[PDB]
């Protein structure tokens, strides 16, 4: 997988309501990853490594 | 299991979900069997004589409709624009088209709502189903398409909306083994078919927080059963009539545990055998039925005591059926009164452990 930023989502399989959750992942060539994610309650969340 | 009604043209439209059609020779021997889908149209009646090669029923296999029972004016109830439904407008005229959303794309405001179509009369009061005392309203599930406008006069037996259904994939052995494992693990279906727990007359009662209530009054004895059927559930029963154990209050997929509890051991073993064999018989595999019957026997090995009796078993313990039988046959020889139990159904993984 090439370095950069990728936008993905789960196809409602994580929540029984079938609500899709979207995330954006920044993956570098060398360093620490970064993740932005949506929760079922529509609250942006950040995640490191 | 036929429950039909006559449309405007004079044909017969099925309003039941488990209609079976059979061809019977003059000797009285059945020779052909077919299943009639909900909303199908029957050219001929029931009990009539037809010729070989004569069409008797027709339907559209790609869409499942909803057919009204009483004529009148259609109106929307709990149908909120842009929040629970999505509408498009044909700007060339006054027409429009509407799509009911699913719970996956609606806000919390529409989470507790329940959109539906209500049939009223000209006077504006609620039209009731003839023969009963219930309003003529129909709930629309997700992804349903309506082609009607508010206030439109509709005739009995006409379609109010259409519900598209998915196609599927190839029907090979990689698509039935999950069903076989589902049957042998005795999993519970997502939405069961509510079955009457006890026999007798039926009557409704108090309603709370969008939930109905069903009280079955036995013809003699106690009157304990008060079942809290959800309001969104569709029923086939009305106050005043009588039902027996194992009858279908609400249609849907069955649960093997309920079949075992209500109709007995033979019913559940027959259901399991038929369901398993209908997967293998599609692929040209031939297997005798003793082999499935012994597996079902191994699944039914546990019993839960319901009363201690003269035995030493506790009140709510689960034990082997053979041990209960041995203890009871030992006690009955001494003139005492043994204990009583209830058979259990366990999955193969859980039964083995």
């Amino acid at each position: 997988r090439s370095p950069g930023v990728f936008f993905d989502s789960d196809k409602g399989k994580t929540h029984s309501s079938g609500k899709v959750l979207y995330n954006a992942r920044i993956i570098p060539y060398r360093g620490s990853w970064l993740d932005f994610e949506f929760d079922p309650k529509d609250n942006l969340f950040v995640r490191i490594d | 299991n036929v429950k039909s009604v006559v449309n405007s043209s004079g044909k017969l439209v099925i309003t039941s979900r488990n209609t079976e059609l059979k061809l019977i020779d003059e000797f009285g021997r059945t020779k052909e069997s077919y299943k009639v889908p909900y909303g199908a149209v029957l050219a001929k009646g029931d009990g009539e004589q037809v010729a070989g090669g004569e069409t008797v029923a027709n339907w559209d296999p790609h869409t499942m409709p909803v057919i009204t029972e009483v004529s009148g004016f259609v109106r929307f109830t709990d149908m909120i624009d842009g929040q629970t439904i999505t509408r498009q407008t044909d700007e060339l005229t006054g027409l429009s088209s509407l799509v009911v959303l699913d719970s996956a794309e609606r806000t919390a405001g529409g989470k507790d709502l329940r959109p539906a179509l209500k049939i009223v009369d000209a006077q504006g009061n609620d039209v009731l189903i003839p023969g009963t005392d219930m309003p003529a309203q129909y709930f629309l599930p997700g992804k349903a398409i309506v082609q009607l406008e508010d206030g439109v006069q509709i005739s009995s037996g006409d379609t109010l909306a259409r519900i598209p259904q998915e196609s599927g994939g190839t029907k090979d052995i990689t698509g039935g083994l999950p069903r076989v494992a589902d049957l042998f693990e005795a999993r519970r279906p997502k939405e069961p078919a509510i079955l009457a727990e006890i026999s007798g007359i039926v009557s409704f009662g108090k309603e709370t927080k969008g939930k109905r209530r069903l009280v079955i009054t036995p013809v003699d004895g106690s009157d304990p059963y008060e079942e809290m059927i959800p309001k969104w559930r569709q029923l086939n029963v009305f106050e005043g009539e009588r039902v027996e154990r194992g009858d279908v209050i609400s249609d849907g997929p069955e649960a093997p545990h309920d079949i075992l509890r209500l109709r007995g051991v033979h019913a559940v073993t027959r259901y399991i055998v038929n369901e398993v064999q209908d997967v293998y018989r599609l692929q040209g595999v031939k297997i005798n039925d003793k082999h499935i019957e012994v597996i079902v026997r191994q699944m039914l090995r546990k019993a839960t005591i319901v009363n201690a009796g003269s035995s030493d078993f506790l009140e709510g313990e689960q034990v082997e059926y053979s041990r209960v039988k041995i203890a009871n046959r030992e006690l009955e020889a001494n003139g005492k009164v043994g204990a009583t139990y209830s058979r259990d159904l366990l999955g193969i993984t859980k039964a083995s452990l």
